[PDB]
C-alpha cells in the first residue's frame, strides 16, 4: 500500500518547490498519475483481502472508496483554479497542501487495518476540512459552520474511543481479522446497549443521521467548491464505511437497536426530499439531497443483508460522484452570478448550451435513472428493504416520486424560462469547467459497463 | 451593498417600528401588516395576500 | 403592454372592459358569424339603453350586477388568440430570444463572418454612450421632486437628444427570432 | 339574479366582483396614487440602473 | 381619450430609432464571409456501411461467440401437425382419429 | 444461419446508428432529417423479415447475448424475447414513425434546432423498442424510464413557454407513481421468484398473488393515463404536433397496456387484479369520452380520444383477452397517428391556430386532409372492414359474451357512441360550415412530405385490419353464434352516436341563445379533476414542506434540542464559574467549607 | 410557416379596407388621418368594435390599455408595425 502512500507524500515537497505558476499543473499530472496507479487495487480476491501488511489491507469495499478518493484531488484542484487566483503563492500552496494531507489521511482511513488506527486518521481528516472551511470560506457563517462540523463530530466521536479501547481490554486486540475471525454474540443487556451506542452514533452523525444533519447545510453551503466536493463526495462516506465495518461485534444486539435509526431514516429520507422542494439556495438543496441519499444508505447498513450492503456500496460512489458535479455546477453559475439564489439567474440554457446538457446529464443521475450506478444501489437497497418488511415500498417510492421532482425543478428552475434581463455578466464556459464536468460523468456512464467494481466483498 | 437597517428584524410592536418596518420593505404603512406574533420565526415581514 | 398603467380604472374604462370581454365570450358561445353578429347587435343595445344614465350610483349599481352576470355566463373555456397569454403558442420563441450583448462575448473568428453589421453595431454602441449622458441630465432636471408619480417617460426635446431610456426597447430581439 | 360564486383559498375572488372597488372615495384614491407613485419611484431607479451603458454586472435586488 | 402629444412624440422617435436599428439587422450579399480550409450510387452505399456491414457484425457476434454458450438463443420447439415427417429422423407422424366429415 | 435473430438484432442496432453520428459533420447539416427518416424506413424494411418467417412458422426465440452482473443466485444478462408480440409491434411501430418524420420534415421545417428534433425522435424510438423487446423486468425497466424522459424532454420542447415546463413536469409526477407499482412488483418478484427473467417468473408463480399483480397494474394505469392518472396525457399536447402524434398517441402511452399483455399468463390466475383492472379501463373510456364530447382544442379532443382506446384496451385485458388487446394497439396506430397528421396539417395551414371555433370550411378548401380524415374517423368509429373494425367489432363482442360487470359492460357502449360523438363533432365544426378563419388565407397541402406521409398511413387505415388479421394464427376460440341484435350492438350504438351528437350539433345554427347546464360544465373543465387535484393536494405538499419540516424541525427544534441547548447551558455554567470578584475572603471560607466537607464525608 | 413578409403598405391597405366595410363610416370622406371621435362621430363602443374588427382580422390581440388610446388608423397601423416588427 505504500506505492500509493509515498507519491501522496512525495505530492507535498513537489508543490511547495514548484514554481510561482506552475503548482497546478504539477499537482493535477502528478495527482492524476497517483489515481492511475491507485487504479490497481481494483483487482479484488473472492476470498478473504489483500493483506499487504500488518498495519494495511484492502478490500473490495474498501477499494472503490480509495479510487474515488484519489480521483476526486485532481478534479478539486481544477475546480479552485479559478477563485484563488488573486492570492499569494505561499497561500496557494498551503491550500493545495490541505488538500493533499486530507487525501494522504484518508487513504490511510480506508486501509487501516486496526479500529484505533482507524480512528485516529479518521479524526485527523477534521483539521484539514475545518482549515480549508473557515480560513478559505466567502461568508461570515464560516466559522459558525466550522464550529457545528467539528462539535458535531467530536460529540460522536469520543464514546466510540472509549468503547474502542474497552473492546481491547476484554478482547485483547482491535485488528478487524481478528474480530472477524472471533467475533462473539452481545447479550441483551444494559452495558451492551450502551456499547453498542457508543460504537454506532459516531458513524451516525457523519452520514448524517436525520435528527443528526444540522451542520451538514452549514459546513456545505459555506465551504468553497474543494471543501464542498471533499465532503460530500468522501467524508460522509466515512460513517457508512466504518458502520460496515464495526456491526460484526454488534450481532444480534443490532436487530432490537437499528428500530429508531430505521424509523428515523425512512421518515427523514421523506422529510429532507420534501425540504428539498422548498429551497432558495442550490447548494442547501443539493446537501438535503446528500442527506437523503445517505439516510437510504444508513437503512441499508441497518438491515445487514448482502443487497443491503452491495447497495448501499453501489450508492455511496454513485452519490459521490453525482453530489460533487452538482456542486461543481452550482460553483460555475456562482462565479458568475456571485450570488447563489436558484431563482436570480434563469433560463441559462439559451446562454449556455453546452453547460445545460451537463445539468440535465446530472439531474439524471441525481435522479436514479436506469442503468447509472445509481439506480442499481437503489433497487439493490429497496429490494433488501421489501423482504425485511413489505411495507416499507411506500416510503421509497414517496422518496423516488419526490426526488425526481426536486431534481427537475432544480433543472427548470435554472436553466428553462427566459433569462433574466439584467444579468449581462454570462460569459461562455470555460474549457476548464467543461472538462471538469465530463470528468464527473464519464466515470458513472462507464462504471455502469462493470457493476462489480463497486458493489462491494458480498458480490 | 445592503446595510445592516435594511435586513428583516424582529416583530414590531410599536407603530413607529412598524412605519419604520413598512418603509424598509418600500411599501405603504396603511398596507403594511405583519404575520402574527407567534411561535414561528417571521419576524418583521409583510404578509402579502395569498394570491398566486 | 406599452403605454403605461394608470392609478386606477375609471367608470369608462370599466364599462368599455366589459363590453369587449362580453362580446368575446359570446363570440366563443355563438361560433357561427351570423348567429354572433345577431347576438352581438342584441348587445349592444342592451348595452346603449343606459348610455345616458345621469346618476353615478345608478351607474355603479349597474354595471355590477352586469359583471356578475358575467361570471355566470362566461364560457369557461373562451377563444384565445394563439399569441394571447393564455393561448397554445403564448411563450412559444422566448427561449429563440437572444440578448444582444451576447455578440460581445463571441471570438474573433466569428465577428470575422458579418463585417458590416458589427460595424453599425459599433456606431450604435458609440450612439448609446453619448445619448445615456445626455439622457441623464435630461431626465434629472424633468422629474418633478420627490420622484416620478408615474412610470411615463417624456420624448427627446433638443435636436440631437434621443430619447430617455430606449437602448432596450429600440434593441429587443424579435418577435420571433428564429 | 344568478347563482352566487363563492371564492375559497385556491380560487380566490374575481377584481370584477370585488366590492372595495366599487366603494370609492378620495382616501381610496389617494392610496392608489401613492401605490403607484411607489411603483414608479421603484421602476425608475431600477430602468435608471438597468440602462446604464456602463454597468457590467447584476443589479442587486433588496427585496430578493 | 387617447395619447397625449408627448406620448406621440416619444412613441415616433422610439419608432424610427426602432425601423433603423431593424434595418441595420440585414445583411449584406457578402456577410456570411465563409473560411474556407480542407486538409441509385446513394442507396447502394447506404445499403453497405448501414446495412450490411451491421448485419455482418452481428450474425459473426451470435455464430461465433453468443451461440457458442448454453441456452443463449433458445428457440420455439416448432409446432408438430400429423402427417408431419421429421428431417432429423425420417419418421411420418400418424394421422388422426378419421373424424366424421359432414358439412 | 437462421437469420431470425441476426435481423431482429440489426433492426435495433442499426436503428442507433444515426445516434453515433450526432456528433459527425452530417448532424451540422441540413441532410440529417432526411438520413434520420431514411435509416429508419430501412430498419422498418429490414423488420418485414423477421414477421414474415413468424407468420410461416410461428418462430420464436430468447437471446440473451451479454451477461452483465451476476447477484449471487441471481444472473442479469442482455436478453431479448422475439415473440408474436415484439416482432409483430416493431414494424408497426417503424412504419408509423418513418411516416412522422416525413410529415416532420415539412412541420418543424422553420425550426432552427430540427436535427436535435430528429435525433430527439430517434432516441424515443430506441427506448422504445428496448422497452418492447426486453425479455428482464430490468431492462423493460430501462425502457419504461427511457421513454418517459425523452417524452419530457419533447413536451417541454419550446422551454420558454411556462406551460410546456409544467406539462412535463407533471407528465414525470404521474409516471413515477407508476413507477412505485413498478418497483413493487420488480421487488416482490425478486424476493419471491428469485428472478427477473419472465421464464422463471412464469415456471414459479401457478397462482399468482395480488402484490405483483397490483403492482403491474398501477404501473399500466400510470403510464397509460388511466382514470387515476390521467390528465397528463391531455396536457401533454403542449409539445409539437409530431411528439403528440408519435409519442402521446399511438406508442409510448399503449406500453403500460402492453406490459399487461406481456404478464398476462399471470393475469389469467387472477381474478380480483382482473376485475380491478376491467373497471379502470371501462371508468377510464367514459369519462376520457365525456370530456372530449366537448373540448375546442382539436388536439385535446384527439389525447382524449387515444385515452378512451386506451381505456378501452385495459378493458379486453380485463376481460381476458390479451392478444385482441394487441391487435387494438396495433391498428390504433395506424388510425389515430393519421388522425394527428391531419389535424397538425390543418394546424398549420392556418397559421397555428388549434381552436375548432375559427375552422370553417375546409372539406373543398384542403380536400386530401379532408378525405384522410373522414377515413380515420370511420375507421376509429368502427366501420365494417376497414382497419380498426377488425379489433373494435370482437373487442365489443367480447365484452357482451362474457361473465363481467354490468357496469363495466354499459360504459363501454356508452363510451363507443361518446366516440362516435366526438368524431362528428370534430368534422362538423372543422371541415362542413362556412370559413371562419382570418381574411388572408395560407391554406396548403401541395407537398409531397406531407402528402406521402398522410397517404402511407391512409392504405394502411384501411388494409392493415384484413392483412394482419387475415395472416397472424388464431389465438383464441371465438364467439361463433350470438344473438342478432347483440351481434349489431357496436353499429347500433355508434349509429345512434353519429345521429343524436349530428343532430344537436345541427341546433348551433338556430338564432337563439341559452346559458350552459351543469352537465356542460362539468365535462369542459374534465370533471374538474384537473383544478382539484392539481390545487388541493400539491399546495398542502409545499406548504408543509416549507412550515414543518423545513422551519418548525429542522430550523427550528432540531437547532434548540441539541446544539442550542447545550449553548446555553454552557454559557450559564461558564457564567456562574468565572465570576468571582476577586475577593479573598470569599475564596478562603469556601475553602474552610471545602476543607470541612472533605474531612467529615470520607471518614 | 410560409407566411409573407406583411409591410406597412399591407398593413395600410387592410386596415383601411376593414374600415370601409364598416357602414357607420362613408368610404369616401375615410382617411388614414381621420380621427374616430371628431372626424366621424364614433362613440368610444364603435371605438373598441373596430378594435375588436383589427384583431380578429390580423389574428392578434391588442390590449385594453393600448387598444383604448388608438384613434386614427395611421395610428393604428403605427402599433400593428410595432407589434409586428415591419421594416418598410
Ligand atoms: C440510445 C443508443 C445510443 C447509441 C449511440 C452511442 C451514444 C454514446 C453516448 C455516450 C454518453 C454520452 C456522453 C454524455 C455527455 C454528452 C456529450 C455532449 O455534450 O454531446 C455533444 C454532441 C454534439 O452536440 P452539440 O450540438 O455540439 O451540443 C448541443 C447541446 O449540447 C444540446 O445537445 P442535445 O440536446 O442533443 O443533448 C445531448 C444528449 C447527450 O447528453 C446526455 O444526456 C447523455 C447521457 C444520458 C444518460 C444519463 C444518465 C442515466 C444513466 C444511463 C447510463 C447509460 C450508459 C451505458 C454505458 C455507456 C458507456 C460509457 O442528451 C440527450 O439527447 C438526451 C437523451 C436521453 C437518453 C435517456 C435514455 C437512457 C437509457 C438508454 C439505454 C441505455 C442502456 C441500453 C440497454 C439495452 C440496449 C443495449 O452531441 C452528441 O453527440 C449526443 C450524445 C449522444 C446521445 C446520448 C443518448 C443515448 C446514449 C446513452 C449512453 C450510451 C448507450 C449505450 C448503449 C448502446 C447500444
Ligand atoms: C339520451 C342521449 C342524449 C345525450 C344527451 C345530449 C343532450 O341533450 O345534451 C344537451 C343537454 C344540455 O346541453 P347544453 O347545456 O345546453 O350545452 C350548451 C351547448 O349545447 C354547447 O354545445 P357544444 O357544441 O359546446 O358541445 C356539444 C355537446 C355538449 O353536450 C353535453 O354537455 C354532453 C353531456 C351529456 C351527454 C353525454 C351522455 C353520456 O353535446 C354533444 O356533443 C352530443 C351529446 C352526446 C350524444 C351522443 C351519444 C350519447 C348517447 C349515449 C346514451 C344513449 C345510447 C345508449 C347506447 C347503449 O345536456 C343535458 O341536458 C344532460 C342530459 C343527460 C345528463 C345525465
Ligand atoms: C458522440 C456520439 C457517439 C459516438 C461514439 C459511438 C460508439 C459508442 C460505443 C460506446 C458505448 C456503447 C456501450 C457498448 C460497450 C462496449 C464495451 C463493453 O462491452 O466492454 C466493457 C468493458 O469495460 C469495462 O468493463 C468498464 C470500464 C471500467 C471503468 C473504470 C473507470 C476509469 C477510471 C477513472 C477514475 C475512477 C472515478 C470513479 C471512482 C469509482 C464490458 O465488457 P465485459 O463483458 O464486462 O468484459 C470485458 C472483456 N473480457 C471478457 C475480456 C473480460
Ligand atoms: C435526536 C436526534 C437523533 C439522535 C439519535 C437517536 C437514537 C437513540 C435511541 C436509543 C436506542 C434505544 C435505547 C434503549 C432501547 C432498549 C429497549 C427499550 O426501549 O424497551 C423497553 C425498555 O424499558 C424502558 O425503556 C426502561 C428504560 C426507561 C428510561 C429510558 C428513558 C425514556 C426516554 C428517553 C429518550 C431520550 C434519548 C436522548 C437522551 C439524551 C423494554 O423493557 P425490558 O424488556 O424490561 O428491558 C430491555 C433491556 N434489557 C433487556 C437490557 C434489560
Ligand atoms: C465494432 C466493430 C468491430 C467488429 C469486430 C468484433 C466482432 C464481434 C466479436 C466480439 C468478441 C466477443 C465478445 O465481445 O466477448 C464477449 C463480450 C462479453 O464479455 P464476456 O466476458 O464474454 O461475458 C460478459 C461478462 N463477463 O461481449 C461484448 O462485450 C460485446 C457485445 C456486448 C453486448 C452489447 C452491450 C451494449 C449495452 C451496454 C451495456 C448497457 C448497460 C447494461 C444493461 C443491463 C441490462 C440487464
Ligand atoms: C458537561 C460539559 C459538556 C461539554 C460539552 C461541550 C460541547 C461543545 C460546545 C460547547 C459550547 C460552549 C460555548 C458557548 O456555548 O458559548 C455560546 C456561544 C457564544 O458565541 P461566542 O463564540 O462565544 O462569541 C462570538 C461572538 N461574540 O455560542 C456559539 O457560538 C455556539 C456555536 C457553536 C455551537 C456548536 C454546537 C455543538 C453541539 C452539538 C450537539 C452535541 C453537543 C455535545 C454534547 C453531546 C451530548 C452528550
Ligand atoms: C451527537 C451527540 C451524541 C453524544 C454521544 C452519544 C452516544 C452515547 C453512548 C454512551 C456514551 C458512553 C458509553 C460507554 C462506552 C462503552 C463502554 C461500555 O460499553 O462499557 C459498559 C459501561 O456502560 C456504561 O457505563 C454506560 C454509562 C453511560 C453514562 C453516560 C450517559 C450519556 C447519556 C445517556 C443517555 C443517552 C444515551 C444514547 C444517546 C445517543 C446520542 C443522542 C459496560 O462495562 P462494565 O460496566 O465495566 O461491565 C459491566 C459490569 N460492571
Ligand atoms: C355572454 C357573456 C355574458 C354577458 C352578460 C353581460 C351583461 C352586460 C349588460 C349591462 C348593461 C350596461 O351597459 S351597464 C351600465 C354602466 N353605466 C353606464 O353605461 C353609464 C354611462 N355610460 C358610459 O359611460 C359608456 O362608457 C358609454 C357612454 C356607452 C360609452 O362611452 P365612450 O363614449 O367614452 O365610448
Amino acid at each position: 500500500m505504500l506505492k500509493i502512500i509515498i507519491p501522496t507524500t512525495m505530492l507535498l515537497p513537489m508543490t511547495w518547490m514548484s514554481k510561482h505558476n506552475m503548482i497546478w499543473i504539477n499537482a493535477t499530472v502528478h495527482s492524476l498519475l497517483i489515481s492511475l496507479i491507485s487504479l490497481s487495487l481494483l483487482n479484488q480476491l473472492g476470498e478473504n483481502s489483500l493483506n499487504f501488511s500488518l498495519t494495511f489491507f484492502s478490500d473490495s469495499l474498501s477499494a472503490p472508496l480509495l479510487v474515488l478518493t484519489t480521483w476526486l484531488l485532481p478534479l478539486m484542484l481544477m475546480a479552485s483554479q479559478s477563485h484563488l487566483s488573486k492570492e499569494t503563492t505561499t497561500r496557494k500552496k498551503l491550500y493545495i497542501t490541505m488538500l493533499i494531507l486530507l487525501q494522504l489521511f484518508l487513504i490511510m482511513t480506508f486501509t487501516a487495518t486496526e479500529l484505533i488506527l482507524f480512528y485516529i486518521l479518521f479524526e485527523a481528516t477534521l483539521v484539514p476540512t475545518l482549515i480549508i472551511i473557515t480560513r478559505w470560506g466567502n461568508q461570515t457563517e464560516r466559522l459558525n459552520a466550522g464550529l457545528y462540523f467539528l462539535f458535531y463530530t467530536l460529540a460522536g466521536s469520543l464514546p466510540l474511543l472509549v468503547a474502542l479501547v474497552y473492546i481491547q481490554n476484554t478482547t485483547g486486540s482491535l485488528n478487524f481479522l481478528i474480530i472477524h475471525y472471533w467475533s462473539h454474540p452481545l447479550s441483551n443487556s444494559w452495558s451492551n446497549i450502551f456499547m453498542w451506542l457508543a460504537c454506532i452514533m459516531a458513524f451516525m452523525v457523519k452520514m448524517p443521521l436525520y435528527g443528526l444533519h444540522l451542520w451538514l447545510p452549514k459546513a456545505h453551503v459555506e465551504a468553497p467548491i474543494a471543501g464542498s466536493m471533499v465532503l460530500a463526495a468522501v467524508l460522509l462516506k466515512l460513517g457508512g464505511y466504518g458502520m460496515m465495518r464495526i456491526t460484526t461485534i454488534l450481532n444480534p444486539l443490532t436487530n432490537y437497536m437499528a428500530y429508531p435509526f430505521l424509523m428515523l431514516s425512512m421518515w427523514g429520507m421523506i422529510m429532507t426530499s420534501s425540504i428539498c422542494l422548498r429551497q432558495t439556495d442550490l447548494k442547501s438543496l443539493i446537501a438535503y439531497s446528500s442527506v437523503s441519499h445517505m439516510a437510504l444508505v444508513i437503512v441499508a447498513i441497518m438491515i445487514q443483508t448482502p443487497w443491503s450492503f452491495m447497495g448501499a456500496t453501489a450508492l455511496m460512489i454513485a452519490h459521490g460522484l453525482t453530489s460533487s458535479m452538482l456542486f461543481c455546477l452550482a460553483n460555475t453559475n456562482y462565479e458568475r452570478v456571485h450570488s447563489r439564489t436558484m431563482i436570480l439567474a434563469r433560463g441559462l440554457q439559451t446562454l449556455l448550451p453546452l453547460m445545460a446538457t451537463w445539468w440535465l446529464v446530472a439531474s439524471l443521475t441525481n435522479l436514479a435513472l436506469p442503468p447509472s450506478i445509481n439506480l442499481i444501489g437503489e433497487l439493490f437497497i429497496i429490494t433488501a428493504s421489501f423482504s425485511w418488511s413489505n411495507i416499507t415500498i411506500i416510503l421509497m417510492g414517496m422518496n423516488m416520486m419526490i426526488t425526481a421532482l426536486y431534481s427537475l425543478y432544480m433543472l427548470i428552475t435554472t436553466q428553462r424560462g427566459k433569462y433574466t434581463h439584467h444579468i449581462n455578466n454570462i460569459k461562455p464556459s470555460f474549457t476548464r469547467e467543461n472538462a471538469l464536468m465530463a470528468l464527473h460523468i464519464l466515470p458513472l456512464l462507464l462504471l455502469t459497463l462493470n457493476p462489480k467494481m463497486i458493489l462491494g466483498p458480498l458480490y | 451593498h445592503v446595510t445592516k437597517d435594511m435586513f428583516p428584524g424582529p416583530y414590531p410592536k410599536t407603530p413607529e417600528e412598524r412605519a419604520a418596518a413598512a418603509k424598509k420593505y418600500n411599501m405603504r404603512v396603511e398596507d403594511y401588516e405583519p404575520y402574527p406574533d407567534d411561535g414561528m420565526g417571521y419576524g418583521d415581514y409583510p404578509k402579502l395576500p395569498d394570491r398566486s | 403592454a406599452f403605454s403605461a398603467p394608470a392609478a386606477y380604472l375609471t367608470h369608462q374604462q370599466k364599462v368599455l372592459r366589459l363590453y369587449k370581454r362580453a362580446l368575446r365570450h359570446l363570440e366563443s358561445w355563438c361560433v357561427h358569424r351570423d348567429k354572433y353578429r345577431y347576438f352581438a347587435c342584441l348587445m349592444r343595445a342592451r348595452f346603449d339603453e343606459h348610455k345616458n344614465e345621469k346618476d353615478m350610483v345608478k351607474a355603479t349599481q349597474l354595471l355590477r350586477q352586469a359583471e356578475e352576470e358575467f361570471w355566470y355566463g362566461q364560457h369557461p373555456q373562451p377563444y384565445i388568440f394563439p399569441e394571447s397569454p393564455g393561448g397554445t403558442s403564448y411563450e412559444r420563441y422566448e427561449c429563440y430570444k437572444v440578448p444582444e450583448w451576447c455578440l460581445d462575448d463571441w471570438h474573433p473568428s466569428e465577428k470575422a463572418m458579418y463585417p458590416d453589421y458589427f460595424a453599425k453595431r459599433e456606431q450604435w454602441k458609440r450612439l448609446r454612450r453619448e445619448s445615456w449622458e445626455r439622457e441623464v441630465k435630461q431626465l434629472q432636471e424633468e422629474t418633478p421632486p420627490g420622484g416620478p408619480r408615474t412610470e411615463a417617460l417624456p420624448p427627446a426635446r433638443k435636436e440631437g437628444d434621443l430619447p430617455p431610456l430606449w437602448w432596450h426597447i429600440v434593441t429587443r430581439p424579435r418577435e420571433r427570432p428564429m | 339574479s344568478f347563482p352566487k360564486y363563492k371564492p375559497s383559498r385556491l380560487a380566490t375572488l374575481p377584481a370584477t366582483l370585488d366590492p372595495a372597488e366599487y366603494d370609492i372615495s378620495p382616501e381610496t384614491r389617494k392610496a392608489q396614487a401613492e401605490r403607484l407613485a411607489i411603483r414608479s419611484r421603484l421602476k425608475r431607479e431600477y430602468l435608471l440602473q438597468y440602462n446604464d451603458p456602463n454597468r457590467l454586472g447584476v443589479i442587486e435586488d433588496p427585496a430578493l | 381619450s387617447g395619447y397625449t402629444p408627448d406620448e406621440k412624440l416619444r412613441l415616433q422617435q422610439l419608432r424610427e430609432l426602432r425601423r433603423r436599428w431593424l434595418k441595420d439587422q440585414e445583411l449584406s450579399p457578402r456577410e456570411p464571409v465563409l473560411p474556407p480550409r480542407r486538409v441509385t450510387y446513394r442507396h447502394s452505399i447506404f445499403a453497405v456501411t448501414h446495412v450490411l456491414i451491421p448485419v455482418w457484425i452481428i450474425h459473426y457476434y451470435l455464430k461465433y461467440h453468443v451461440t457458442a454458450k448454453p441456452y443463449t438463443v433458445v428457440e420455439r420447439k416448432p409446432r408438430i401437425f400429423p402427417g408431419d415427417t421429421i428431417l432429423e429422423t425420417g419418421e411420418v407422424i400418424p394421422l388422426m382419429k378419421e373424424f366424421p366429415d359432414q358439412h | 444461419m437462421n437469420p431470425f435473430a441476426s435481423l431482429t438484432l440489426t433492426t435495433l442496432t442499426i436503428l442507433t446508428i444515426p445516434i453515433m453520428m450526432s456528433n459527425s459533420n452530417i448532424y451540422k447539416t441540413n441532410l440529417y432529417p432526411n438520413y434520420v427518416k431514411t435509416t429508419v424506413s430501412y430498419a422498418f424494411t429490414l423488420s418485414l423479415v423477421p414477421l414474415l418467417m413468424f407468420m410461416h412458422t410461428g418462430q420464436e426465440m430468447i437471446i440473451s447475448n451479454w451477461h452483465w452482473m451476476t447477484l449471487q443466485t441471481v444472473e442479469l444478462s442482455l436478453s431479448f424475447k422475439m415473440d408474436y408480440f415484439s416482432v409483430m409491434f416493431i414494424p408497426v411501430a417503424l412504419f408509423v414513425t418513418w411516416s412522422i418524420m416525413e410529415f416532420s420534415m415539412w412541420y418543424m421545417h422553420s425550426d432552427p434546432f430540427i436535427n436535435r428534433f430528429f435525433k430527439y425522435l430517434l432516441l424515443f424510438l430506441i427506448t422504445m423498442m428496448i422497452l418492447v423487446t426486453a425479455n428482464n423486468l430490468f431492462q423493460l425497466f430501462i425502457g419504461w424510464e427511457g421513454v418517459g424522459i425523452m417524452s419530457f424532454l419533447l413536451i417541454g420542447w419550446w422551454h420558454g413557454r411556462t406551460d410546456a415546463n409544467t406539462a412535463a413536469l407533471q407528465a414525470i409526477l404521474y409516471n413515477r407513481i407508476g413507477d412505485i407499482g413498478f418497483v413493487l412488483s420488480m421487488a416482490w418478484f425478486l424476493t419471491h421468484s428469485n428472478a427477473w427473467d419472465l421464464q422463471q417468473i412464469f415456471m414459479l408463480n401457478n397462482e399468482c398473488p395480488n402484490m405483483p399483480l397490483i403492482g403491474l397494474l398501477l404501473a399500466a394505469a400510470g403510464k397509460s393515463a388511466q382514470f387515476g392518472l390521467h390528465p397528463w396525457l391531455p396536457s401533454a399536447m403542449e409539445g409539437p404536433t409530431p411528439v403528440s402524434a408519435l409519442l402521446h398517441s399511438s406508442t409510448m402511452v399503449v406500453a403500460g397496456v402492453f406490459l399487461l399483455i406481456r404478464f398476462y399468463p399471470l393475469m389469467e390466475t387472477n381474478k380480483l387484479v382482473q376485475t380491478m383492472t376491467l373497471c379502470l379501463g371501462a371508468i377510464t373510456t367514459l369519462f376520457t369520452a365525456l370530456c372530449a364530447i366537448t373540448q375546442n382544442d382539436i388536439k385535446k379532443i384527439v389525447a382524449f380520444s387515444t385515452s378512451s382506446q386506451l381505456g378501452l384496451m385495459m378493458v379486453t385485458i380485463g376481460i381476458n383477452q390479451p392478444h385482441l388487446a394487441f391487435l387494438h394497439i396495433c391498428m390504433h396506430a395506424f388510425f389515430k397517428a393519421m388522425l394527428f397528421m391531419c389535424s397538425g396539417s390543418i394546424i398549420h395551414s392556418l397559421n397555428d391556430e388549434q381552436d375548432i371555433r375559427k375552422m370553417g370550411g375546409l372539406y373543398k378548401a384542403m380536400p386530401f386532409t379532408t378525405t384522410a380524415l373522414i377515413i380515420g374517423s370511420l375507421a376509429l368509429t368502427g366501420m365494417p372492414y376497414l382497419t380498426g373494425f377488425y379489433s373494435k367489432d370482437l373487442i365489443i363482442e367480447a365484452v357482451n359474451m362474457s361473465y363481467t360487470n354490468a357496469w363495466a359492460l354499459l360504459m363501454t357502449l356508452i363510451a363507443t357512441s361518446l366516440t362516435a360523438a366526438y368524431s362528428t363533432r370534430i368534422i362538423f365544426f372543422a371541415f362542413l360550415g362556412k370559413p371562419r378563419f382570418p381574411p388572408l388565407v395560407l391554406i396548403n397541402e401541395n407537398n409531397p412530405l406531407l402528402i406521402n406521409s398522410i397517404k402511407r398511413l391512409l392504405i394502411g387505415s384501411i388494409f392493415a385490419g384484413f392483412i394482419i388479421s387475415n395472416n397472424i394464427p388464431p389465438m383464441t376460440v371465438p364467439n361463433t353464434t350470438m344473438p342478432l341484435y347483440m351481434k349489431m350492438t357496436a353499429l347500433i350504438v355508434t349509429i345512434m352516436g353519429f345521429m343524436l351528437a349530428l343532430e344537436l350539433n345541427n341546433t348551433t345554427y338556430y338564432l337563439k341563445f341559452k346559458y350552459p347546464s351543469q352537465t356542460y360544465k362539468f365535462s369542459n373543465m374534465l370533471g374538474y379533476y384537473p383544478s382539484i387535484m392539481h390545487r388541493l393536494p400539491t399546495y398542502h405538499n409545499l406548504s408543509m414542506s416549507q412550515k414543518s419540516a423545513s422551519s418548525l424541525l429542522d430550523l427550528i427544534w432540531l437547532e434548540t434540542i441539541l446544539p442550542k441547548t447545550t449553548s446555553f447551558i454552557q454559557m450559564k455554567m461558564s457564567i456562574m464559574v468565572s465570576n468571582q470578584k476577586g475577593l479573598i475572603k470569599l475564596y478562603f471560607l469556601s475553602f474552610l467549607i471545602t476543607i470541612m466537607i472533605s474531612m467529615t464525608l470520607f471518614n | 410557416s410560409d407566411a409573407p413578409p406583411l409591410t406597412l403598405e399591407a398593413i395600410k391597405d387592410r386596415v383601411l379596407y376593414v374600415l370601409k366595410l364598416y357602414d357607420k363610416i362613408d368610404p369616401e370622406k375615410l382617411s388614414v388621418n381621420s380621427h374616430f371621435m371628431k372626424d366621424l362621430g364614433l362613440d368610444s363602443l364603435d371605438q373598441v368594435e373596430i378594435i375588436m374588427a383589427m384583431e380578429d382580422e390580423f389574428g392578434f390581440e391588442i390590449p385594453d390599455i393600448d387598444a383604448e388610446k388608438l384613434m386614427c388608423p395611421q395610428e393604428i397601423v403605427d402599433y400593428i408595425a410595432d407589434k409586428k416588427d415591419v421594416y418598410e
